[PDB]
C-alpha cells in the first residue's frame, strides 16, 4: 500500500489581489496583518524584546538565581554586611558581559538576514517593473526572475519566455530531488500576460487555501476576465525553486514569508542548551544545600556556645540580651555571607569568556576554510562548544552535503567488453594514462575526463558497429533539450543522467543537435542525419524505462530503450550472446558504487508497426486513462530487445565524505542520512560513502514493519538480528510512516492509542539504532526532524544535523546541534544553524579536535574551579571552631575579593582555550579519542564530588598546617606575627602557592601565557597587597617560621596530588596518555583506501545499481509542440 | 568572508611545553623533597629544644596556690606571689609575655569593635566614635577615647619579678616596657590626636572606658609611651588568631656584663590580680623565653617536616616500585 516514489506531506479562505496592496490591506485582513511581509526573520533580539528574554534565559543558569539569593540577603539591614550599592553591580556586571555576547552574535544573524533580504527581484510597482529587494515584497505582487533567480516566494506561474509558459525549475532545495520539473501555466494567462506593460494592469483575484505545509499539492481559484480558473500545484513555483532553463518568469506572489510552503515546513525555534550546562545547574543545586546545611550545622554551634561560654565571657558583652537561641539564628545569615563564595560570582563569565574564545578558533580554523568558494566556518551561535564533543548520532542530507550534485559518466560495457579503465592503443600499458584526445571530434569540449584509448579506436575504426549504434542510442533515447543561441550547442537536460549519457555520448562523436515535434536530427561522427521520431515511450517510476520509435533516413524504422537491469532483462530476445557478459558488467559497476542502466534495441517492420500505431494513437487520445491505457500499449512494443550494453553514470560526492564517515565510525558517531531524494539514488550514496558495502545486508521497509509487528505480537529486550549481523534500513518517507504508525469513551481510547504510538515507536529506535547504517529515502522535512526526535527522546543520546536547503532546517533546529552547509547560493540551512563550513569533511576536525578539546578544556576548567573555590571557602569553616562559630573571616576583607577574580581568575581561563592533550594532527589519526567525551568521563556527578572532596581536603590542610604552626610559638620577638592579620596572611599565601601550583599541574599545554598567568597570579598577590599595606604582611611574611609553614602546607596539599596522579597514569593510562608515551615512534598512518576488488561469483545479480533521477511528462511535451518553439 | 590570519594563537599552535609526570621526573622531586624536609625538621626541632622556656600559671582558679584569695577580690587590689626555679640561667634577650587560655579575641562579635580611624589620631572621629564600637561608644555623656571591646577589656595585670639570692632580699628585676609592638603599629596605624602639646587637652571632652581605671591620659608618665601609642595598648590591640595567645609583657635585655641575664635559682613572681578570666573558664600565665634566631620555639613543625619528608621518601619508594611492576 505505500508508495515508495513519492514524499508524503499529506501524513504532516486566503484571497490575493494583483498590484493592488491597499485592497488586501483592508482592516478586516488586519490583526492585533493576516498576510507577512517577504522579509525572513531569524534573530531573536528585534528593538527591545533584548531584556525581557535574554535575562529570561539568562536565569535559565541556576547560580543566577543563586546570585540573586544573595542580593536580596545582602539587603536586609539587620545581617547585611555591604552597603546594597556595590553587591548589585556585580551581579549586573557579569550579567552585562554575557549580555553582549548575546547580542554580538544576534546581531550577526541580523545581518545574515539582510542578505537574504537584499536579493533585489524585479516587481511591478508602478508603470513599469522596477527592481525591488527581496522585504519590499507584498501579497499580490506581479514579479519577474530571470535564470538562475531562486523564487522570492510562492508564486503563480503567469508567463514566461518559453512557448507555453513553461518554465523549469530545480527543486534540490526543497527536496532532495537533483532534477528539474516544469511548470506551466493557464492558457488563458499564458495568451494574454506575455507583454510587460499588460501585466501592470493585471486585475485578478485568486481564492486559495489558507498557508499550510503541503508542497506537493496546491488548491485554489482564479477569477479573471469574468471566470473563474482552477489552480493546481503544477502552476506554483514555491520559494526555495530555482528557474533554470528560463529567460524569465512571471509569477504573481500568492504567498510570502512565513506563510509560504516551505517555511511552513520550518520548525520552531528552541533554546539550545550544552549537556554541561544541565550539569553546572545541578552542581550549582548541590553547593546550595550544602551552603545550607553547614550555615546550619555551625549557627547551631554558635548557639551551643553562646549558651556556657558566650554568656559568661565578659569582654563578649555587646549589651543586647539576645537569646543564645536567636544569636544562633542570627549567625546563620553570618554564614551564608561568609560561604558564599563556595560557588563564586564568576562561574558563569569564565564559561562565557572560555566558549566565546574557543568558537573563535572554529572561525579562524585554516583547515576548516574552503578556498574555492572563499568560505571559513562559523561557531554562528558561541553557546554549543563542549557538546561538539560529545556527538552520538549524525543525520545527514545528501544532495548537496554529502554529494556536489555533479554526475559524470565513467564506463560502459559494450557487447561484454568494459571500457573506461585506464588504457591506450589497442591493450593496456601503463596506469598512468593520459586524457583522451577528443580534438578530432567538433562538437566535444573538454568536461569529459574519458580516460581509456581503446574505445576511441572503436569509435573511429568501425570495425564494431555496435559500438557506434550504443553512442547513437545515448543521443536518440533521451528527452533533453538543445540550446544552439549563439552556435555554443549547449545541452538543456532535466535529468542529471540524461544530461551526463548525451553530454558523454556528444563527446565520442554521436552529438544530438536540433529536436522538432516529429524529428531528431543527430549528427554521427560529422555526418548530419535527420532521424524521424514515430513515439517517445515517456519514463515513469514503476517503467523504469525510456524507449524511442524512430524510423532512419533510409526508411527503417528502429526501436531504441534504456533503462533498469531488471526491467530490460525481463524483454530481451531469447538469443543474446551478450546477455551474460553484460549481466557481468552490471556487477562489476554495481561493486563500484555507480548508476546503471542497460541499453537495448529491436527491429521493427513496417506492417509490425502501423497496427501497434493505431493502437498508440488511441492510448494517446483517450483522455480518461490516458497513462494507465499508454502503459499497455507501451508494453506491447518492448517484447523483444536486442542488448547493447550498459552505462555507469558516478554521483560524485564531496570531497573527504568517503574518508569522514569511516573515521566517524572509528569515533563511534553512527551516521544516519536522511534525505528527499528518491530510493535508488538515496541507496546508491549509501554505497559510494561507504556506509553500505556487500558485507551489509539491506532490509527495506517492508522486512522493518514484518520485524516490528513480530513484536507486537509476541508481547500481546531482545535483538531484532543476531548480534554478530551487518545490517543496514532503506525506509522510504512513506514506510516510515507506515511502521511508526503515523498515517467518556472517545477520550479512554487516545491512551491505548499513544501507549501502542509510543511503544511502537520506542521499538524502531532499538531496531535502527542495531543497525551499522540507516538511510531515510522520500522524508518530509517534519519526517526528517521526527526521526532526530526519536533518537533523542529514545535513546537520550546528543544528535547532530548537517544539511543545506530549506528541508533540512528543520532537523538541525530539532537537533542539539545544527550544522548549515555553506558556500553556495541557498543559505536557508545556514541561518538556522549552529556552526557553518562549506564542506563535509570538515566535519572531521570539528568533533575531533575543536569539538573534542572543548569537551576536554571544559571539563578541566570545571574541575578545577571547583577545587579552587572549596579550598578557599571551607577555611572559613575549619576557623569556625576556633572563634566561638561567631563567622569571622580567616583571611583579610581585601583578600576576598580580589581572589575569585584577580588572583585565581586569569590561569583558569587560560587553560580552557589552550590546554591539548595531543596534537591536532594525532587526534584526527586516533579518533578513538574521541569515546570519552560519548560517554561523558571526564566530568560526571562523581567526578564533580572528587574536586570537592579535593578542596575539603586541601581547606583542612591550609588552616591545620598553619593553625599547628601558631599553637606554639612563632617567630616571638617584637615583630611576632602571632596575631590574626598575621593568620590570615599564612592561609592566603599558602592557599594562593597552592592552588596555582595545582592549575600547573592540571596543564598539559604550557603555552607561554599559560606559564606567565600561572606565575603572575603569584607575583600578583605577594605585590598587591603590598600596595595595600596595614603592614601586616611587610613583618609576617619576613620570618623563617612564617616561610616554612608555607612551603610545608603547599608541599603537603600538592605532593599527594602529584602521586595520585602519576599512579593513575602508571597503572591506569588513558588513551591520550599511551599516545603521549610512543608520540615520537608513531610513523605508520596510511591514507583511507576504497575497497577495490569485492568481485565475487556464484550470483547473477547479488544487487540491482540502477539508479535514474527523472520526471513524467517531458516526453508528452515533445511529442505535443508545448517545449518546442 | 575571507582568509583567516594564519596566527600561531588562532590555528592553536603556539610554541609549547608538554610536560610528561614520567618516573623519571616525579621520583626525583619526592626524593629531593625527602632528602630537605628531613634536615630542616631535625634543624628546626633541635633548635626549639635549645630554647629554655619557663611558663607560670597564675589564675589561681584551684585551691592550694598562693592566688586563689584573688579569685574573689574582697579589696580590689590584690597580690599574688608564685614562686619558681630555673633549673638553668637564661642567656640573651629573655622576653616576658602574659598567655591568655580560652579567650576568643577573634570572635566576630569582639574583633570589629574597635574604631580604627579614631586610633589613627583623627581629631574628627575623635568624639564621633563608629557604631563599629557600639555598646562602649559612649560612656555618659560624652565618647570613649579607646572606645570599643577591644579597648575596653585590656589585660591590666601588673607582673613583677623578683631574684632570691643568698642574702635572700629579693633583687628587682630590669623589665623595660619600650619597643614591645609593631613597629609600624608603633608609628603608623596608632598615632595620637593632633593639636596641643599636653594630651591632657588633645583628649578634650572624652570619657575614660568603662572598664580602665584610670584614662588615656597617664597611662605612662613617658609621653612617648602614653595615649594611644602606649606599648601596652597596641600590644592588646592586635587581636590574636586562636583563643589561646600569648602577648609581649617586658623585655630582659642582656646583661652588660658576661653574666646571664636570669642566673639560675630562686624566683617569685609579683602579680597585682585585677583581670578576672575565671568566670569563663580562661587562664592567664607568665611565660619567660629566650631569644633565638630561627624565631621562637615551635617544635610542631621540625615534627611536621620530619613527617612530610619520611612520607614523600616512602612515598617515592612505593611510586618507585609501583613504576618497576608496571614497566
Ligand atoms: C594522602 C591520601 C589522599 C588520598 C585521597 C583518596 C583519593 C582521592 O579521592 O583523591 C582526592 C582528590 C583527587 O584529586 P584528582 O582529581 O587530582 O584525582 C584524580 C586524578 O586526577 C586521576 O587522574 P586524571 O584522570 O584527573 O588525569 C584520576 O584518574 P582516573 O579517573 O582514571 O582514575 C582519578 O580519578 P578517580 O579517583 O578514579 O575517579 C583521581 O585520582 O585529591 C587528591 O588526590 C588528594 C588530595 C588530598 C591531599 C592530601 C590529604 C592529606
Ligand atoms: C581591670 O580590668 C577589669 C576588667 O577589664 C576591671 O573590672 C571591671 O571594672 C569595672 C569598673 O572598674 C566594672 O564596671 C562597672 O563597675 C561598677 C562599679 O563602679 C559596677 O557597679 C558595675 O556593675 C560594673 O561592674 C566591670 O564590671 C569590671 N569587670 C569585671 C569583669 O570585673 C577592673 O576594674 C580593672 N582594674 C584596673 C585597676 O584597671
Ligand atoms: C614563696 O616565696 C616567699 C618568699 O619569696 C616565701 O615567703 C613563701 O613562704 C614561699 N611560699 C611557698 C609556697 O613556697
Ligand atoms: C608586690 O608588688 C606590690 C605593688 O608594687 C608591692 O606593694 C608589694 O610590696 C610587692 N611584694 C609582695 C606582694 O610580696
Ligand atoms: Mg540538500
Amino acid at each position: 500500500q505505500p508508495n515508495d516514489e513519492v514524499v508524503p506531506y499529506s501524513d504532516d479562505t486566503w484571497q490575493v489581489k494583483a498590484n493592488d496592496r491597499k485592497y488586501h490591506e483592508q482592516p478586516h485582513f488586519m490583526n492585533t496583518s493576516k498576510y507577512a511581509n517577504n522579509a525572513i526573520k531569524t534573530y531573536k533580539y528585534n528593538a527591545f524584546t533584548f531584556i525581557p528574554m535574554n535575562l529570561f534565559e539568562q536565569f535559565k543558569r541556576a547560580a543566577n538565581l543563586y546570585f540573586l539569593a544573595l542580593l536580596i540577603l545582602q539587603a536586609v539591614p539587620q545581617i547585611s554586611t555591604l552597603a546594597w550599592y556595590t553587591t548589585l553591580v556585580p551581579l549586573l556586571v557579569v550579567l552585562g558581559v554575557t549580555a553582549i555576547k548575546d547580542l554580538v552574535d544576534d546581531v550577526a544573524r541580523h545581518k545574515m538576514d539582510k542578505e537574504i533580504n537584499n536579493r533585489t527581484c524585479e516587481v511591478i510597482k508602478d508603470g513599469r517593473f522596477k527592481v525591488a529587494k527581496w522585504k519590499e515584497i507584498q501579497v499580490g505582487d506581479v514579479i519577474r526572475l530571470k535564470k538562475n533567480d531562486f523564487v522570492p516566494a510562492d508564486i503563480l506561474l503567469l508567463s514566461s519566455s518559453e512557448p507555453n509558459s513553461l518554465c523549469y525549475v530545480e527543486t534540490a532545495e526543497l527536496d532532495g530531488e537533483t532534477n528539474l520539473k516544469f511548470k506551466m501555466s493557464l492558457e488563458i494567462t499564458d495568451q494574454y500576460l506575455q507583454r510587460e506593460d499588460t501585466l501592470a494592469t493585471f486585475d485578478g483575484f485568486i481564492e486559495c487555501e489558507e498557508p499550510n505545509n503541503r508542497l506537493d499539492k496546491f488548491t485554489g481559484t482564479l477569477f479573471w476576465r469574468n471566470t473563474s480558473f482552477p489552480l493546481d500545484a503544477d502552476k506554483i513555483l514555491l520559494r526555495g525553486c530555482v528557474i533554470r532553463n528560463t529567460d524569465f518568469c512571471h509569477g504573481l506572489v500568492i504567498f510570502a514569508g512565513a506563510d509560504t510552503k516551505i517555511m511552513k515546513n520550518s520548525g520552531k525555534t528552541r533554546f539550545k542548551r550544552t549537556k554541561i550546562d544541565y550539569l553546572m545547574n545541578y552542581m550549582v543545586y548541590t553547593i546550595f544545600v550544602v551552603l545550607i546545611l553547614l550555615s546550619a550545622g555551625l549557627a547551631i554551634g554558635h548557639a551551643y556556645w553562646e549558651a556556657q561560654v558566650g554568656n559568661s565571657s565578659w569582654y563578649l558583652y555587646d549589651g543586647e540580651d539576645d537569646t543564645p537561641s536567636y544569636r544562633g539564628f542570627l549567625i546563620f545569615w553570618g554564614y551564608i555571607i561568609v560561604l558564599n563564595t563556595m560557588v563564586p560570582i564568576s562561574l558563569y563569565v569564565s564559561v562565557e569568556v572560555i566558549r566565546l574564545g574557543q568558537s573563535h578558533f572554529i572561525n579562524w580554523d585554516l583547515q576548516m576554510y574552503y578556498a574555492e568558494k572563499d568560505t571559513p566556518a562559523k561557531a554562528r551561535t558561541t553557546t554549543l562548544n563542549e557538546q561538539l564533543g560529545q556527538i552520538h548520532y549524525i543525520f545527514s542530507d545528501k544532495t548537496g552535503t554529502l554529494t556536489q550534485n555533479i554526475m559524470t559518466f565513467k564506463k560502459c560495457c559494450i557487447n561484454g567488453q568494459i571500457y573506461g579503465d585506464h588504457r591506450d592503443a589497442s591493450q593496456h600499458n601503463h596506469n598512468k594514462i593520459e586524457q583522451v584526445d577528443f580534438s578530432w571530434n567538433t562538437y566535444a569540449d573538454g568536461k569529459l575526463a574519458f580516460y581509456d584509448h581503446y574505445l576511441i579506436e572503436q569509435i573511429q575504426s568501425g570495425k564494431e558497429p555496435e559500438v557506434r549504434q550504443f553512442f547513437f542510442l545515448l543521443a536518440v533515447c533521451h528527452t533533453v533539450m538543445v540550446d544552439r543561441t549563439d552556435g555554443q550547442l549547449n545541452y538543456q537536460a532535466a535529468s542529471p543522467d540524461e544530461g551526463a549519457l548525451v553530454n558523454a555520448a556528444r563527446n565520442f562523436g554521436f552529438a544530438f543537435l536540433a529536436r522538432t515535434q516529429n524529428t531528431i536530427t543527430i549528427s554521427e561522427l560529422g555526418t548530419e542525419r535527420t532521424y524521424n521520431v514515430l513515439a517517445i515511450l515517456d519514463f515513469n517510476s514503476d517503467r523504469k524505462r525510456m524507449s524511442i520509435i524512430v524510423r532512419t533516413p533510409e526508411g527503417n524504422i528502429k526501436l531504441y530503450c534504456k533503462g533498469a537491469d531488471t526491467v530490460i532483462y525481463e524483454r530481451l530476445h531469447r538469443m543474446n550472446p551478450t546477455k551474460q557478459e553484460t549481466q557481468d558488467a552490471l556487477d562489476i559497476f554495481a561493486n563500484e558504487t555507480l548508476r546503471t542502466l542497460c541499453l537495448c534495441y529491436k527491429e521493427i517492420e513496417e506492417k509490425e508497426f502501423t497496427e501497434w500505431n493505431k493502437k498508440f494513437m488511441a492510448a494517446s487520445v483517450a483522455s480518461t486513462n490516458r497513462d494507465e491505457a499508454l502503459d499497455k500499449v507501451y508494453e506491447e512494443i518492448e517484447k523483444d530487445l536486442i542488448l547493447l550494453g550498459a552505462t555507469a553514470i558516478e554521483d560524485k560526492l564531496q570531497d573527504g565524505v568517503p574518508e569522514t564517515i569511516s573515521k566517524l565510525a572509528k569515533a563511534d558517531i553512527k551516521i544516519w542520512v536522511l534525505t528527499g531524494d528518491k530510493k535508488e539514488t538515496a541507496e546508491n550514496i549509501g554505497f559510494a560513502c561507504e556506509l553500505l558495502t556487500e558485507d551489509t545486508t539491506i532490509c527495506y521497509g517492508e522486512d522493518i514493519n514484518s520485524l516490528l509487528h513480530a513484536r507486537m505480537e509476541n508481547q500481546r529486550q531482545e535483538s531484532f538480528f543476531p548480534p554478530g549481523g551487518n545490517r543496514a534500513l532503506i525506509i522510504t518517507g512513506s514506510w516510515l510512516n507506515e511502521i511508526l504508525l503515523e498515517k467518556r469513551m472517545r477520550t479512554q481510547s487516545k491512551r491505548r492509542l499513544e501507549a501502542k504510538k509510543e511503544q511502537r515507536q520506542k521499538n524502531f529506535v532499538d531496531l535502527a539504532c542495531e543497525c551499522s547504517a540507516v538511510i531515510c529515502c522520500r522524508v518530509t522535512p517534519k519526517q526528517k526532524a521526527m526521526v532526530v526526535d526519536l533518537v533523542k527522546r529514545y535513546k537520550k543520546a546528543i544528535t547532530l544535523a548537517i544539511g543545506d536547503g530549506a528541508n533540512d532546517v528543520n532537523m538541525i533546529k530539532t537537533a542539539h546541534i545544527g550544522v548549515g552547509i555553506s558556500g553556495q547560493e541557498g543559505m536557508q540551512a545556514v541561518m538556522s544553524s549552529d556552526y557553518s563550513f562549506a564542506q563535509f569533511r570538515y566535519l572531521q576536525r570539528l568533533l575531533l579536535v575543536h569539538g573534542r578539546w572543548s569537551y576536554i578544556r571544559m571539563c578541566k576548567f570545571l574541575r578545577y574551579f571547583f577545587y579552587k573555590n572549596f579550598a578557599f571557602t571551607l577555611v572559613h569553616f575549619w576557623y569556625s571552631f576556633f572563634n566561638g562559630y561567631s563567622a569571622q573571616t580567616a583571611y583579610e576583607d581585601w583578600f576576598i575579593t580580589l581572589y575569585n577574580v584577580l588572583y585565581t581568575s586569569l590561569p583558569v581561563l587560560l587553560m580552557g582555550l589552550l590546554d591539548q592533550d595531543v596534537s591536532d594532527k594525532l587526534s584526527l589519526r586516533f579518533p578513538g579519542l574521541y569515546i570519552v567525551g560519548q560517554r561523558d568521563l571526564l566530568f560526571n556527578y562523581k567526578r564533580f564530588f572528587v574536586s570537592l572532596l579535593h578542596g575539603v581536603l586541601t581547606s583542612m590542610i591550609l588552616f591545620f598546617i598553619p593553625l599547628g604552626a601558631y599553637l606554639q610559638t612563632v617567630g616571638q620577638d617584637g615583630e611576632a606575627p602571632s596575631d590574626y592579620q598575621s593568620f590570615a596572611v599564612t592561609i592566603a599565601s599558602a592557599l594562593v602557592i597552592t592552588v596555582n601550583f595545582q592549575i600547573g599541574l592540571d596543564t598539559s599545554y604550557w603555552t607561554f601565557v599559560n606559564a606567565f598567568s600561572i606565575f603572575g597570579s603569584i607575583a600578583l598577590y605577594f605585590g598587591i597587597m603590598f600596595d595595600f599595606h596595614t603592614g601586616t604582611a611587610s613583618n609576617a611574611l619576613r620570618q623563617p617560621y612564617i616561610w616554612l609553614t608555607i612551603i610545608l602546607t603547599v608541599a603537603v596539599c600538592l605532593l599527594p596530588v602529584v602521586a595520585i596522579r602519576f599512579l593513575s597514569m602508571t597503572i591506569w593510562p588513558s588513551e591520550s596518555d599511551k599516545i603521549q608515551k610512543h608520540r615520537k615512534r608513531l610513523k605508520a598512518e596510511e591514507q583511507w583506501q576504497r575497497r577495490q576488488q569485492v568481485f565475487r561469483r556464484g550470483v547473477s545479480t547479488r544487487r540491482s545499481a540502477y539508479a535514474f533521477s527523472h520526471q513524467r511528462g517531458y516526453a508528452d511535451l515533445i511529442s505535443s509542440g508545448r517545449s518546442i518553439r | 568572508t575571507r582568509r583567516p590570519d594564519n596566527t600561531a594563537f588562532k590555528q592553536q599552535r603556539l610554541p609549547a611545553w608538554q610536560p610528561i609526570l614520567t618516573a623519571g621526573t616525579v621520583l626525583p622531586i619526592f626524593f629531593i623533597i625527602g632528602l630537605i624536609f628531613i634536615p630542616i625538621g631535625i634543624g628546626i626541632f633541635v633548635t626549639s629544644n635549645n630554647i629554655r622556656e619557663i611558663e607560670i600559671d597564675y589564675t589561681g582558679t584551684e585551691p592550694s596556690s598562693p592566688c586563689n584569695k584573688c579569685l574573689s577580690p574582697d579589696v580590689t587590689p590584690c597580690f599574688c606571689t608564685i614562686n619558681f626555679t630555673l633549673e638553668k640561667s637564661f642567656e640573651g634577650n629573655v622576653f616576658m609575655y602574659y598567655g591568655l587560655s580560652n579567650f576568643y579575641q577573634n570572635h566576630r562579635r569582639y574583633v570589629k569593635s574597635r574604631d580604627d580611624s579614631q586610633l589613627n589620631g583623627d581629631s574628627s572621629a575623635l568624639l564621633n566614635p563608629s557604631k563599629e564600637c557600639e555598646p562602649y561608644r559612649r560612656n555618659e555623656d560624652k565618647p570613649i577615647a579607646p572606645c570599643g571591646a577591644i579597648a575596653n577589656s585590656m589585660f591590666n595585670d601588673t607582673l613583677e619579678l623578683f631574684l632570691i639570692g643568698n642574702d635572700s632580699y629579693p633583687i628587682p628585676i630590669a623589665l623595660k616596657k619600650k619597643g614591645i609592638a609593631w613597629w609600624t603599629d608603633k608609628n603608623v596605624k596608632f598615632r595620637n590626636p593632633p593639636g596641643g602639646d599636653n594630651l591632657e587637652e588633645r583628649f578634650k571632652g572624652t570619657t575614660k572606658p568603662v572598664n580602665w581605671l584610670k584614662p588615656v591620659y597617664m597611662l605612662d608618665s613617658d609621653p612617648d609611651n602614653n595615649g594611644f601609642i602606649n606599648e601596652d595598648f597596641i600590644v592588646w590591640m592586635r587581636t590574636a588568631a586562636l583563643p589561646t595567645f600569648r602577648k609581649l609583657y617586658r623585655l630582659i635585655e642582656r646583661k652588660s656584663d658576661l653574666h646571664p641575664t636570669l642566673p639560675a635559682g630562686r624566683y617569685s613572681l609579683n602579680v597585682t590580680y585585677n583581670y578576672p578570666v575565671h568566670y569563663f573558664d580562661g587562664r592567664k600565665r607568665m611565660i619567660l623565653s629566650t631569644i633565638s634566631w630561627m624565631g621562637g620555639k615551635n617544635p610542631f613543625l621540625g615534627i611536621a617536616y620530619i613527617a612530610v619528608g619520611s612520607i614523600s621518601f616512602l612515598l617515592g619508594v612505593v611510586l618507585l616500585v609501583i613504576n618497576h611492576k608496571y614497566r
